[PDB]
């Protein structure tokens, strides 16, 4: 019954901006960390960002630090990824995720996963 | 008083409360009712990790496992729970571990009174000072 649904993907030009939204339904996520991961072509799924239950505490992959910002609105059961200064390297399928069950939030072990949204950046 | 007299399960302002049939006041503490486990404060099931008569259970938000309702304890096996910024580890019996534990090769200390991992600084445990990372892992050495 629980669904995480990503929107705001698609094509963009290098140096530009995109904003992803992940709307959760079927269960309240206000006590759980929420995160973004990405899967580049040919490679495995990798960590991008994660945010604490209130949204106060955030963690980022070194690649995206300063360019990407994770935020949330618990009243809307939604987590966001503001993607600035886009680079061709950012081209990947982006997944939202919630409620990690591994040792830390960087690990690819989360109880709920979105369907994924394609992001393509052109030179 | 805050509530009028109610008995059994009642719906008030979008939540289910349990009132003791013999006194008509809100239930307090752990109770199993129709084979569902709850931890009450003034009739209202609490949501989080609380100590029952057989250890710490996860009294979960609705629809976390097997269509549980708000505050109902759930099966939760052999995994970490990262709740409200706090770190727990649940064993095979769906209870949160306490004390010193080694998990995946790393040492943790889970506080006996809350089951929360010591994390994010220096902690004095039984007269000795240890360093715990933001992830609850004990660093090498004595402090």
């Amino acid at each position: 019954q629980v669904q995480l649904v990503e929107s705001g993907g698609g094509l963009a030009q290098a140096g530009g901006s995109l904003r992803l939204s992940c709307a959760a339904s079927g269960r309240t996520f206000s006590m759980d960390p929420m995160a973004w991961f990405r899967q580049p072509p040919g490679k495995e799924r990798e960590f991008v960002a994660a945010g604490s239950s209130t949204g106060r505490t955030t963690y980022y992959a070194d690649s995206v630090k300063g360019r990407f910002t994770i935020s949330r609105d618990n009243a809307k059961n939604t987590v966001y990824l503001q993607m600035n200064s886009l680079k061709p390297e950012d081209t990947a399928v982006y997944y939202c995720a919630a409620a990690p069950y591994g040792a830390n939030w960087y690990r690819d072990e989360y109880a709920y996963w979105g369907q994924g949204t394609q992001v393509t950046v052109s030179s | 008083h805050h509530h009028h007299h109610h008995t059994g399960w009642v719906t008030i302002d979008g939540r289910r409360y349990y009132f003791e049939p013999n006194t008509a006041i809100g239930a307090n503490g752990y109770k199993i009712i129709d084979n569902k486990n709850f931890y009450f404060r003034n009739g209202l099931p609490q949501i989080g990790v609380f100590k029952g008569p057989n250890g710490f259970e996860y009294f979960a938000p609705a629809n976390t496992d097997a269509n549980n309702i708000d505050g109902q304890a759930i099966r939760y096996q052999n995994r970490f729970l990262h709740l409200l910024g706090n770190i727990y580890y649940f064993g095979n019996n769906s209870k949160a571990v306490t004390g010193w534990q080694t998990i995946n090769g790393n040492m943790y200390y889970f506080m006996p009174d809350t089951a929360m991992a010591a994390a994010g600084g220096l902690f004095e445990i039984d007269g000795v000072i240890y360093f715990f990372g933001v992830d609850g892992v004990k660093a090498p050495g004595i402090y």
